């Protein structure tokens, strides 16, 4: 995704870590993003 | 595998209604990535049961106003006149992605945030360290409105957690 100067990115490690709605939102559809994860109670589950 | 890190390590919570015993640690995470992986998998706001919460909190501060973290703070708090499914979960998962990404200058005085499904009535809240530091709450009320769009259906009310008086109204 684009990313704003101080901001971390891959390329910029020492980046602020601040990350914008719109950023955040790009990232939800990400592989990683789509993995299960392990968790205590199952009511929250669909 | 190449994660964006956040700022901080969060843990979300779930208070089930029954007869402490009922908050529930969910999970933590401290990246983006995990933060969706959990988020794309669990029930959104508006399927919860009547009574039930959801708090995202920085680690090992829990939803609780008495506890030392807590104790001295307040909270913004965000009503709806008219609920609905969609200003339910956009506002939730808006004021998540406000938290996680630090979206406020005064990130250190942020606590966590609850959902309260309260059926007739829903409120979210963002509770913040220390209700006497008058630039960090207004500061953090300011980005909240703003980032929220909130509007006529909403009222934006800062309340100290020993409070009912509101010192702060947007």
């Amino acid at each position: 995704i684009n990313y704003n100067e101080g901001q971390w990115s891959p390329n910029n490690p020492s980046g602020k870590k601040q990350y914008d709605r719109e950023q955040l939102l790009q990232l939800r559809e990400v592989k990683a993003s789509r993995i299960q994860p392990e968790v205590k109670n199952v009511s929250i589950l669909p | 595998h190449m994660k964006h890190p956040l700022m901080n390590v969060w843990t979300l919570w779930y208070l089930e209604n029954d007869r402490e015993d009922m908050q529930n640690e969910i999970t933590s995470f401290d990246t983006v990535e995990d933060f969706w992986s959990l988020y794309n998998h669990i029930k959104p706001p508006s399927e919860i049961k009547l009574g039930s919460d959801y708090s995202l909190f920085k680690k090992n501060i829990r939803p609780m106003w008495e506890d030392a973290a807590n104790k001295q703070g307040g909270r913004w708090v965000i009503t709806l006149n008219k609920s609905s499914k969609t200003d339910l979960d956009n506002l939730w998962l808006d004021v998540l992605l406000c938290l996680i990404g630090e979206a406020f200058d005064h990130s250190d005085q942020i606590c966590g945030a609850v959902i309260n499904i309260r059926g007739k009535s829903n409120k979210i809240s963002i509770w913040t360290a220390d209700g006497n530091n008058e630039e960090a709450a207004l500061e953090i009320g300011h980005k909240l409105r703003d980032a929220l769009r909130l509007g006529r259906n909403n009222s934006l009310q800062y309340q100290l957690h020993k409070d009912v008086k509101s010192i702060y109204t947007l």
